[PDB]
């Protein structure tokens, strides 16, 4: 299996400033690595997948590198409604393993 | 119960074993048939259902009676009796035809003989919907059963004095077969420096549990609702082909291409399946053109570099990578080239008998194995 | 079972799985083909076309009836003990 | 556009047979595609526990998967889950969610709405 | 007597000079084509002979009369004239259809075509009993001769000045072949260990004293009086297939069973060859069970242990034994296993065709058994 | 010839064995196809039909009148000595 | 233009992903389909055109009214209003029987369909003679293009308010494929000692500069003023039979004479390419017997030994010599022999694969090469 | 190419060489099949059959109107730029 | 049940040809076994002749098969014999029998009433 | 070809003894012999089959032993039927030979 | 009988295009032989320049190969010669000619009246 | 590829001689040389092929006779109408060469 380590587990930033999420794999999984964005109410929605692709629909202020061990994701010019529950889970073997979480605040 | 007495028989199979017992059941006795002679004296309409309390309602059909009363009858006041004996002797004998061409030498064996309804169409009166419905066979699954041939006759009892004959038809009951499914297959052509070569792999492929079998579907319906067939469409596949279809692509025979064969891109989860070796992709988002390098075989098309693409004059919204950017020759291991014709088959097979005639002396002589 | 994967590779895709059903006959029911007309209403117009028509359906008729007769022939109930 | 919706019994005596309903609407699922269900635990943790694809072919997570089985039916377009011998540790949200069904590109683009199983 | 010239014409075939000089002998002369114009024009009837002195009776068919004087002329003082020329005009077209479907493009030859009787029924008038009635076309094995197709015309003459077609018919005689016998053969299944085989072996086979030979059915139809074909149907058969008939059974061929396989037991000598580790052999006589050691591949039951058995549900009276207790696998030579599918035959023969040719600089190595 | 023993210790079995009988043709007779209706009890009412009738037909008669044409003029009386 | 989204469509080939992105053009917009349904109201003739500026007309087909026009309405004063309806209906039920044999679930890609005109024979009132009429369907290659069924329509609209089929029918047009030659092969058989053998070859041959390849003739009519056919023809030869037609006579299979083989002389150049050890070949103009010995295979006769010969008892005028004496058995290289049987190739593809398993070990060590 | 000379040592020859010609479609009509007849002048004498040809006619022509309403609607405008 | 019932010249000249029929009712000759030809010399001694098999295999005795032929006629459901160079020792009374056509099972189960033949 | 021998040619008993018939084959036959019944006025019917299995509807008295060379038939409780000719015919192989002959006699 | 009549323009201008039309009667080119070209040089030289068989096979004189085509027309029964940079000394008569297809047999049986073509 | 040389040119003879004219080839060719008489207001015609085949229908005054390199033809009993041109020609392979050429005159 896969071990996924997701830091930091909790944020707070504010509109206009840029974050930065990484996810750390137990071993190589090349450059699969899948975000999501979580919200109450709604259903959860593909950011980013294989590391670096953008989901069509998606702002592209949210961006995605890293491959093998290393990930990570960053969001520039916080928007009101960025500021939601994020995941990322590696799509590359068996079994699938998601992430830890992180969870954003207004501050 | 009856026991079959195997002395005054000679050779008989098994579907002539079953099916003469089986007529034991199905027959009427002496008494019922007589009452059937009574009755179907007094039948005046195309169709008709004889009701008793001994058995089952049994539906009397003449296949000339609706000519009679739609035509012949109602026209005797003006017409003259010699015109309307030789209207009735045409299609007199153009029945016969039809019976003769059903129950004739062409059937060889009765007792065995199993007659779909749709045969019996023109012997019926032309016409089978209306003997259906007052068979009471309806249902969602009638199309679905009658295309695939399923309402099928027995020979019972034939009367040579009142000249009828009497059959025994059964509406079929449909069981799923557990632990089978029946794969439909589809493929596109791939390129080899500048040769079109494609897979050759059965149509369709039943699978159960670690087998798999081929699939006929000459009597198979694959209706909406799901695939019913008459007869049993399972026949063993070999094992060298059922290697190929449990990943060991070097067991599967490819073929070159042919004049008409139009099947170069699929799509397939959401992303396009093309060969760009023979066709000319197009990224119509950009206006570039996509190539296939001569190290590559088959290109796989997404929306992450080219969301819309146009292939030959159509232009299709492609989707998330859901696949490899391309398949590579060096790899991939790929099976020995064929040709399917039966001349062709005929040539090569001559020849690699005969090579192997040539080395007999040796190939049998495999004593070098020891004494090296 | 069948690896999908190295299929795609060489070209070759699924685009349809099902059940598989076979269907078997249980219940009967009884037809007859009446093959002599009601000519009642054609006052004798037919004697010659109708005799003719007969004598065409024995040379077919005959030979089923005497298949039949000679398998019914070979059934006997049940000797048991 | 594709739209999942999971349907199922909110509470689950102890040791009986979860049965959960994912109807997919805007789409076949006889055509293409993996359907998976995943599971949400409390605490902000996600575990995927198997799927079927178009080509009826099933797959299940090995920490679950002698107590596990997916089924379809093509009939009404949705897919079942059955999870047998439910303990206390199956309290969670269930998550019906389509992926494609080749690997390395097992990622998930369409999910439900979720349901919560109570035990 | 004549001789063909040869010069006028370019490559030509056996068929098409044979049939190109028969022409010669078939044809009317001038004026004998005259004469039947001037006949032709009064007659009336749909089916009529013309009697001529100078040879034999010529038969006259037309395919519309029929509708003209059984529908047409008697309603000409009830229908209008417009309507009459609409009803005759929807026959006419469908006619041409017909003509233009037996005398057009698809026959490539006119004079090298021999067309049955049968598929000239449309253009005959609907039917062919009447023609056949005509043309003193009877006898015992009509029906035999007629259900192999053995009535045929050919085109003699085509006068497209007065629209009509002379075709020589002929009704084939009957020569036994001396020397020839036609076999038919049946086969049950046997287990190999827990595998269901079952032996490849033509359906149908002639023999010739020591030549054994395939044979087509496809022709010949199997009346009771004897085998009666259009054409001859001996074709060769393979020397390994023919010393498999010659009791090898090391050179026959062995295939896997199917999902749609009824042939288990067969009745012959009174006996039941039968295959019971397939199916279940119970022994009504004592209710005990007949099994089969995987060791045994076959048994044949007999009243001398059963007298009443019981396979399928079905119960059949044994009697003497005419064979031996079982077929042992230790004391019988089987061959190998073989696929008859079309796929199958294409992915093993490439896979033993490139096996060859990897040891291609092997196999020339004549000297290799000399050198040791 | 056929060892009909080893045939069935393999399942073989013979169920018939006949004569083999062929046709061949010594007698002909002549067949017309009268194309053309009589249509005089039916007073001019089919003129135009029949004329689109005779067209088509001719369209599928020419080319077969050529072809026999074609033959029976490349065959010559012996001429020997 | 349009886009095809691949986004609610599953699995679907080239051929459904072009007929359904060419199904926008072809089909009428929903105005078109309000007037059509109008005018269609008022259609009172079994075959209509309708007029409108949108596009081309449109001809309306009912495939049972020319039965009301020509049969039931003029009867009307004379028959009971009960038999009008019996009557009708009979015609009624056999037309949906046709249409459920043509649209039904026999059916099962509506959209990628391509029907024959001569298929919708039936549904467009039993003749579609009127139809291409109509249709302004005429030319001088009608009749070729209707024998290859090139004639095609695809299903456009359905409408089930006013029960209606819309469908778009083509008029093909022809293009020469430069380059390529179509071959026709004849061939006569040659004795070996006493055994007669004969070549496998191909029926039809394609030829395209350096490349010889299979053609196939099912869809193609090979008229006087050309060869014209409805798909393509041209699929791949394997590389082996190619070098039998090139020349390599060691290349090519022969397989033993049957019993119905009539083609042992050809004529071409003005000789005879005679088999005389099969045959008899007699010299008319001298009496002589023809003899063949068994070092030959073929006999060549021309005007320089025998100015007229009779073989089969047929005489032809043969001239100038234009091929060899004859064929010497010792002075040409033959094929190996085979045997075009479905249960031929299987007996001896089995024996030859069973045989290559037996010395595997030795094939896979081919070691021996470097070793000595 | 074609060796005809040995060909011909082994009895094959050739007996016609043409050219090849493939049919494509450029123009098309509209053929329209109008299922209901016109039976204004039967005086409602088939009002039963006709309602009976209706139901059968809905069964088979549902399915097909169904598939190609499935298909138009995945054809979008071209949103190009 | 099988009945077999010969029919012959009882006297016959030295050095002719002899003529049997053996009828067969109750069963088709043309369907299964072996049909054979015993003749009992007078003294007690049996002796067989030949077989014709419902496969039309025949087959004789090694020391009498130069002048003996056996053939059947499926039409009238009956077979021949026919023996030449008729001595004054084949004088005897003719069998007709059925076996089975496979050995070693060939034993005779059903016979016919017998006919004799002087020489 | 196989000679047998049977023996006695005549024998002498009478009803309710029981009798025993002897046939010797030159070469080793394995267990198959046919035995037949011979009466004046009627068909001949097989007794016993393959050395000792008794025909359907023949009395059980009738039985049969031996294999390879020795064969008899052994009777018992005779009844006034059974005083008839009888004869062993061996069935494995040709030429099929008959025995010599054996006839019983009221006493 | 077999007739050839060939028909040409009589003048060309030099490096221009000549075009010939063999008509044949009394066969037809589409079904056996060899259809050949031979010109007539004032000096009484003959060359052989090239044919079409009926199994539309080609082959040219190899010192003018480069600049000669042969070609031919079914439904006119009628083949073609093609004779491209025309310069001087190639005015002569042009015979069409007939032979076997086979050699070594090509000799030729039917010549035509023969058309003088001036440069 | 093969040369042919046709001697005399010129030959003049009464009607009623025996003339000779001979033809020399470079290479052999087998027997397979090809007559020719060419007159005008007519087409050629065939006289002799594979070197002493007579053409059906041509007088047999003609004879050829020769083998390999070494040809001739012979015209005996000269008639009026035989004055004319003579060509022979080399039919074995490629490429087809004809011969010089040959009046005759009527001296």
């Amino acid at each position: 299996d896969v071990q996924i380590t997701q830091s930091p587990s909790y944020l707070a930033a504010s509109p206009g400033e840029t974050i930065t999420i990484n996810c750390r794999a137990s071993k190589s999984i090349s450059k699969y690595l899948a975000w999501y964005q979580e919200k109450p109410g709604k259903t959860n929605e593909l950011l980013i997948y294989s590391g670096s692709t953008l989901q069509s629909g998606i702002p592209s202020r949210f961006r995605g590198s890293g491959s093998g061990t290393d990930f990570t994701l960053t969001i520039s010019s916080l928007e009101p409604e960025d500021f939601a529950m994020y995941y990322c889970q590696q799509h590359n073997e068996y079994t699938l393993t998601f992430g830890g979480g992180t969870k954003l605040e207004l501050k | 119960g009856v026991v079959l007495a195997g002395a005054a028989l000679g050779v008989a199979t098994a579907a002539q074993i079953t099916a003469g017992i089986a007529l034991h059941q199905s027959m009427l006795n002496s008494q019922a048939i007589d009452n059937l002679r009574a009755s179907l004296e007094t039948t005046n309409q195309a169709i008709e259902a004889i009701r008793q309390a001994g058995q089952g309602m049994i539906l009397a059909v003449q296949g000339v009676q609706d000519y009679i009363n739609n035509e012949l009858i109602p026209s005797m006041n003006q017409l003259s009796c010699d015109l309307i004996g030789q209207k009735l002797g045409l299609k007199l004998l153009r029945y016969y035809t039809e019976i003769l061409s059903l129950f004739g030498p062409s059937l060889r064996d009765p007792i065995s003989a199993e007659i779909s309804i749709q045969a019996l169409s023109y012997a019926l009166g032309g016409d089978i919907n209306k003997v259906l419905e007052k068979l009471g066979y309806s249902g969602g699954d009638l199309l679905g059963i009658l295309e695939s041939r399923g309402i099928k006759a027995r020979i019972t009892h034939v009367d040579t004095e009142s000249y009828f004959i009497v059959l025994s038809i059964a509406y079929p009951t449909l069981s799923e077969i557990k632990g089978v499914i029946v794969h439909r297959l589809e493929g596109v052509s791939y390129n080899i420096g500048s040769q079109e070569w494609y897979t050759t792999v059965p149509k369709y492929v039943a699978t159960q549990g670690y087998l798999i079998s081929n699939f006929d579907e000459s009597s198979c319906t694959f209706m909406p609702e799901g695939t019913v067939c008459s007869q049993n469409a399972l026949y063993p596949m070999s094992p060298l082909l059922q290697e190929c279809l449990r990943g060991s692509t070097k067991s599967c025979a490819r073929t070159l291409v042919s004049g008409s064969f139009g099947n170069r891109f699929i799509l397939s989860q959401g992303n396009l399946i093309a060969n760009c070796a023979s066709i000319l992709c197009k990224c119509y988002t950009t206006g570039t053109i996509i190539n296939q390098d001569p190290d590559k075989i088959l290109t796989y098309i997404a929306a992450d570099h080219c969301p819309v693409v146009e292939v030959n004059g159509v232009t299709i919204q492609v989707g998330s990578r859901r696949y490899p950017d391309a398949v590579y020759l060096h790899r991939i291991d790929l099976g020995p080239p064929i040709s399917l014709g039966r001349l062709d088959v005929g040539t090569n097979l001559g020849n690699a008998i005969a090579k192997l005639e040539d080395a007999k002396e040796l190939l049998e002589s495999s004593d070098q194995i020891l004494r090296s | 079972q069948i690896h999908w994967g190295n299929l795609s590779k060489i070209g070759v895709v699924g685009i349809g799985s099902a059940s598989y059903k076979v269907m078997t006959r249980s219940s009967h029911q009884s037809l007859v083909i009446k093959l002599m007309p009601n000519i009642t209403l054609l006052n004798n117009c037919t004697r010659v076309e109708i005799a003719e028509y007969r004598r065409l359906l024995r040379t077919v008729l005959e030979p089923i009836r005497d298949a039949l007769n000679a398998m019914t022939q070979n059934i006997r109930p049940v000797q048991s003990v | 556009d594709v739209q999942l919706q999971e349907s199922g019994p909110g509470l689950v005596k102890p040791s009986q047979s979860l049965s959960l309903t994912c109807t997919v609407s805007g789409y076949s699922i006889t055509s293409d595609y993996a359907w998976n269900w995943i599971r949400q635990f409390p605490g902000n943790k996600l575990e995927w526990m198997g799927y079927i694809s178009y080509t009826l072919t099933t797959g299940y997570n090995p920490s679950l998967k002698s107590r596990i089985s997916i089924t379809r039916d093509s009939s009404k377009n949705q897919f079942f889950l059955q999870l047998n011998s439910v303990t206390t540790e199956d309290t969670a949200t269930y998550y019906c969610a389509r992926s494609g069904w080749l690997l390395p590109y097992w990622y998930f683009d369409v999910w439900g709405a979720g349901t919560t199983v109570t035990v």
